[PDB]
């Protein structure tokens, strides 16, 4: 049918209306978040056994 | 309807062998550890006995060890306390507290109605200091309770419970583990403190808040209560 | 080193462990069968003999059978078939009278080939039911097998045609050593299909026990 | 002549050159194949095969029994290179004797348990015994070990060191005119498990044949392996038992005087008692590595 | 009609051209200047040993201590991970469960599977037992994922190609998201719980607006079915693990693929993905019985979690980031720190 095709065309148009930022800026933002929150990531930096809830 | 009904009380001659029964209706009785807790007439609460879920663990007070026996009939949803060699010191009203134990649970949350019983003629000490303080509606009152041993455990839990007994009623759980407000309790009640010093604060006190407030420790058996502070006016 | 509440929590956890162990012991004594077919093949009649997945519980000679008819699950079979990795057997139903057209017989053949030669069902045995033998006889008496099978050399006899179809299905098995195919000719018949299923699952269970000991 | 007075009994103990010239070679061969197979088997058990279903536990117990027996082998080889001249001492003699008897019994008991397990897995496929928990298997294994020590501790409550001139002798299977329950435990430990194993093997074969199941090659291989198990048990444990009944016959008929009639028959009894260690040697090649698993 | 087909083709071409124009440098080129995290050594601190079949899903509580797990033995087990105690064991009506959720408040749990029904169980009842609070029906395919928005709202993905935002109070589908063409296998809620991404069997992922219901953006690039999806902690990116033995990181604002995590050694697909608290580590469970900890920024294998004897099916990281729980097709869950 053409109702499904019309819906697909409308969906593609809606996805086209979206404006995208530069990929380099997105990677920079991801890196910025990672470096900002790296201080409180026990899996990244192994927390000492004193405050480790899992001794096991 | 999580009601607990108590039966088997009355007048008993010294040396008798009266037995109390407790019918449970409205909850999974098989999954709850159950306590018998007595209260002498002009006295405060005193823990008597405890039976675990599945009857695998049983504890008694030093005053009743050897003469009392606690048991359950899970298919019948009944809890039994057989008492032998009754003495005049056993004249009390007995309650049938239920308590479930898992991470985050609230033990001692529901209390029965109690059965009166009249006989004819290392333990942690919890001190509640004040025994009576007059209050007026709208004010805030802080009820203190001291412990002989630190109730703060190595796992971070401070096993302190706050119960309230209204005039002519049965005690209800207010606070469990010194900070958690029990279900159904209004937010005006708060509990704070550190090891060997705790305080239950009632902010904006109103009616139906008067009664006797008891502090209990669940750090180790036998469980011990405070003398209770009365709130009047 | 455990407080009273922690000790009681451990006791509750041990009670839960005991209940889980009892439930698993009860479940392990149950024969799980995966029922498959091509729709109108005749799974309904077979179920009659004894929105998503359908479960049928029955008993035979103190043996508890759980038959799982995933038959109105119209999704990607590859995404959930591994959930049945470990059933005792696969009961595959095919209609012998469905060789007319609308190709159906070849549809059943390809479905059987896909199910039999599967990574998950490498060791699981397949009880193959070829039902509607009466309608197959009626069709054979009028129309030959040649429409469905052009490369077939035989007369319009029920026994020869049925045997040819049976071997055509049984030759779809690739792992002809680690997996066995049991074939029964059904028809809305006497209770003999439940006996055949019991015999096949008894053979499968004997083989599994021999694997467990280790001699196989 | 050759008589002696152990524990108020006229026992004919012997010193033969054949004992020192034919026993140590066969004991060394059994030694080497001993941890050869039983080691590899124990290493595979503890390192690999993480499943540990309740059929591998009994096989593991049989493996440890064989391993303990081959561990006891060197002391008995040293006892054989000389004409029954112990030097380790009273305590090592006690432990060897008790260990040799106890591991023989344990290996026999656990291979019988394996046979019964196979019988229940084949003849009674839907029985609950085929689905017993690993805890139940461990409990049964420990209880069977308890039986095994139950009728063998008598060897350790006696401080054997018997004296033959300047020779220290340790033989528990000493020929004389009484029943110390060693001579009957030796008989029963063969005869009763023989009956159980033969019945289980026969019923397994008969059921696998009557079910039209003997068409898969693996089923026929399993049948041949069951027959191999039964034949190996019979071959390895029969001759020593037969010579034991023979010397029973001579002790009942001719008494204890004139020990000369106790000739090479006793020697052969000790050669055939080496076959009981050959059984532990052969166990790795029969039950485990030859399996289509492991 | 041919006019619709031509319009769709030109719109897809415009999407590709705009995406290429918005791309100037790969994330690896920018990131390579930073220090690698090195070898990430994690040990099995706890082993949860209660299940008796293949574990298909697990979820962490928001307190980072309680976790709910589902296996095909028909049991939902709530574990206290600190002490390995079993807080709860719920018998499921249907043993075929492929998903499992924990409410953020901790009052409810959710389950679902081949029965096409999402069951919500109340954990905190005055009766002292866990009982089925509500059964949500209306999916014509197996339920593959479910995630709580709050105590009253849940969102489910099903093999019937559609997703559904429900209302547990009434049990009706408040919203239906219908844009996929294959079975939807995974689901990830945004940190603000206003958007969510779904990865389906058409080798594509879709970003939906919860409030009204629309597929805002569609991300493609996978060669086979996407089995897992997880939102980056920032909420501006997500990662999908698929059957082509690769994980991929996409950015919402760039509307583009950012990074591909793959290795020639790995040929098995990914069953579960999750991020660390900071987003520097991407944990992915594989069918080769192991879990791989990837450097989410540098696309390097930072570590291996090899402690399972069967395929790792579920994988989650605590809210405080202290530990990672992996459940596999054996009956064991493992906590790693
Ligand atoms: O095998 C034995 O038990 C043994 C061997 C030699 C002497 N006495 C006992």
């Amino acid at each position: 049918s053409i109702a499904q095709a019309r819906k697909l065309v409308e969906q593609l148009k809606m996805e086209a209306n979206i404006d995208r930022i530069k990929v380099s800026k997105a990677a920079a933002d991801l890196m910025a978040y990672c470096e900002a929150h790296a201080k409180e990531d026990p899996l990244l930096t192994p927390v000492p056994a004193s405050e480790n809830p899992f001794r096991e | 309807d999580v009601q607990l009904v108590e039966s088997g009380g009355g007048l008993v001659q010294p040396g008798g062998s009266r037995k109390l029964s407790c019918s449970a209706s409205g909850f999974a009785f098989s999954s709850f550890g159950m306590h018998w807790v007595r209260q002498a007439p002009e006295k405060g609460l005193e823990w008597v006995a405890y039976i675990s879920s599945g009857s695998g663990t049983i504890y008694y007070a030093d005053t009743v060890k050897g003469r009392f026996t606690i048991s359950r009939d899970d298919p019948k949803n009944t809890l039994f306390l057989q008492m032998t060699s009754l003495r005049s010191e056993d004249t009390a009203m007995y309650y049938c507290v239920r308590s479930i134990y898992y991470y985050g649970s609230s033990p001692f949350d529901f209390w029965g109605q109690g059965t009166t019983l009249t006989v004819s003629s290392s333990d942690i000490v919890m001190t509640q200091a004040t025994s009576s303080v007059p209050v007026t509606p709208g004010e805030s009152v802080s009820i203190s309770c001291r412990s002989s041993k630190s109730l703060l455990h190595s796992n971070g839990n401070t096993y302190l419970y706050w119960f309230l007994q209204r005039p002519g009623q049965s005690p209800q759980l207010l606070i469990y583990r010194m900070s958690n407000l029990a279900s159904g309790v209004p937010d005006r009640f708060s509990g704070s403190g550190s090891g060997t010093a705790f305080t239950l604060t009632i902010s904006r006190l109103e009616a139906e808040d008067v009664g006797v407030y008891y502090c209990m420790q669940h750090l180790e058996y036998p469980l011990t209560f405070g003398a209770g502070t009365k709130l009047e006016l | 080193t455990l407080s009273a509440e922690d000790k009681a929590a451990v006791e509750r956890s041990k009670m839960i462990d005991r209940n889980l162990r009892e439930d698993g012991e009860k479940a392990a004594r149950e024969v799980k069968l995966l029922l498959l077919g091509a729709g109108e093949s005749g799974k309904s009649t077979i179920v009659k003999q004894m929105t998503g997945i359908v479960e049928t519980h029955f008993t035979f000679k103190d043996l508890h059978f759980k038959m799982f008819d995933v038959g109105a699950q119209r999704s990607e079979r590859k995404k959930w078939i591994h959930c049945f990795e470990g059933v005792t057997a696969i009961i595959f139903c095919v209609a012998l009278s469905d060789y007319d057209l609308v190709n159906r017989m070849h549809e059943s053949m390809k479905l059987f080939d896909s199910i039999c030669n599967n990574k998950w069902f490498t060791d699981t045995s397949i009880i193959l039911f070829l039902n509607k033998k009466d309608l197959f006889e009626e069709k054979i008496k009028k129309s030959p097998l040649t429409i469905c099978y052009p490369e077939y050399a035989g007369s319009n006899t029920y026994e020869e045609a049925a045997a040819y179809i049976q071997c055509q299905f049984e030759d779809l098995n690739k792992r002809k050593d680690t997996k066995e195919i049991y074939t029964h000719f059904t028809c809305s018949t006497d209770t003999k299909n439940v006996q055949f299923v019991f015999d096949a699952v008894t053979d499968v269970i004997i083989k599994n026990n021999l694997k467990d000991c280790g001699l196989f | 002549d050759h008589f002696l007075e152990i524990d108020k009994k006229n026992c004919c103990v012997f010193r033969d050159d054949f004992i020192v010239k034919v026993l140590p070679p066969v004991l060394g061969l059994e030694f080497i194949f001993g941890l050869l197979g039983n080691g590899l088997a124990l290493w595979i058990f503890c390192f690999h095969l993480k499943s540990w279903k309740s059929s591998r536990i009994f096989l593991f117990n049989l493996a440890v029994a064989d391993f303990l027996l081959i561990i006891c082998l060197p002391f008995l080889m040293d006892n054989y290179v000389r004409r029954w001249d112990w030097k380790f001492g009273d305590i090592p003699c006690r432990l060897m004797l008790f260990m040799l008897a106890m591991n023989r019994q344990g290996s026999i008991i656990f291979l019988t348990v394996v046979a019964v397990d196979r019988y229940f897995r084949v003849v009674h496929p839907h029985h609950a015994l085929n689905k017993i928990s690993n805890r139940t298997a461990a409990i049964i294994s420990c209880l069977l070990w308890g039986i095994t020590i139950g009728l063998t501790v008598h060897l350790l409550k006696k401080k054997m060191p018997i004296q033959n001139g300047g020779a220290n002798l340790c033989s528990s299977f000493s020929i004389c005119h009484t029943f110390q329950w060693h001579e009957a435990m030796f008989l029963l430990e063969f005869f009763l498990p023989l009956g159980i194993i033969l019945f289980c093997s026969a019923r397994i074969i008969w059921s696998l044949r009557q079910r039209q199941m003997d068409r898969h090659a693996k089923i026929k291989r399993a049948i041949t392996f069951i027959m191999v198990v039964a034949i190996v048990f019979v071959i390895c444990f029969l001759p020593s038992v037969v010579v034991r009944i023979r010397i029973f016959w001579l002790l009942h008929t001719s008494g204890t005087q004139n020990c000369e009639v106790y000739r090479s028959v006793d020697l052969a009894f000790f050669i055939t008692l080496s076959f009981t260690y050959m059984n532990s040697m052969l166990d790795p090649v029969v039950y485990y590595f030859s399996s289509p698993s492991f | 009609l041919d006019q619709l087909r031509q319009e769709a083709e030109q719109l897809k071409n415009q999407i590709r051209d705009a995406r290429k124009a918005c791309a100037d440098a790969t994330l690896s080129q920018i990131t390579n200047n930073i220090d690698p995290v090195g070898r990430i050594q994690m040990r099995t601190r706890r082993t949860l040993r209660g299940h008796l079949a293949k574990i298909y899903a697990m979820h962490w509580g928001t307190d980072s201590r309680l976790l709910v797990s589902a296996s095909q033995d028909g049991k939902l087990i709530i574990w206290d991970s600190y002490t390995t105690n079993k807080v709860h064991a719920i018998p499921l009506r249907s043993s075929w469960v492929m998903t499992c959720a924990y409410a953020p408040s901790g009052n409810y749990v959710a389950c679902g599977g081949l029965d096409n029904i999402c069951s919500i169980y109340n954990l905190k009842t005055r009766e002292g037992n866990v009982r089925v609070s509500r059964e949500l029906a209306g999916h014509t395919g197996y339920l593959s994922c479910c995630r709580f928005l709050d105590d009253n709202q849940i969102v489910t993905s099903s093999g019937d190609t559609t997703c559904a935002l429900w209302d547990i109070e009434t049990g009706q589908q408040t919203t239906t998201f219908t844009g996929h063409t294959g079975d939807v296998m995974s689901l990830s809620l945004a940190p603000d719980t206003r958007l969510f991404v779904s990865g389906a069997c058409d080798a594509s992922a879709k970003l939906w607006d919860v409030r009204e219901g629309m597929c805002r953006q569609t991300f493609t690039g996978h060669e086979s079915d996407i089995n897992a999806i997880c939102f980056f902690p920032n909420g501006n990116a997500f990662a999908t693990g698929s059957d082509d033995a690769t994980c991929r990181l996409f950015d919402l604002r760039a509307d583009q693929e950012l990074m591909t995590y793959s290795h020639d050694n790995i040929i098995c697909g990914i069953t579960s993905v999750s991020f660390s608290k900071s987003g520097r580590l991407l944990l992915a469970g594989y069918d080769d019985f192991n879990c791989n900890v990837w450097d989410a920024l540098k696309a390097d294998r930072a570590g291996v979690l090899a402690g399972h004897d069967n395929r790792v099916s579920c994988l989650g990281v605590t809210d405080d980031g202290m530990a990672v729980a992996t459940g596999s097709w054996d009956s064991f869950l493992k906590i790693w720190n």
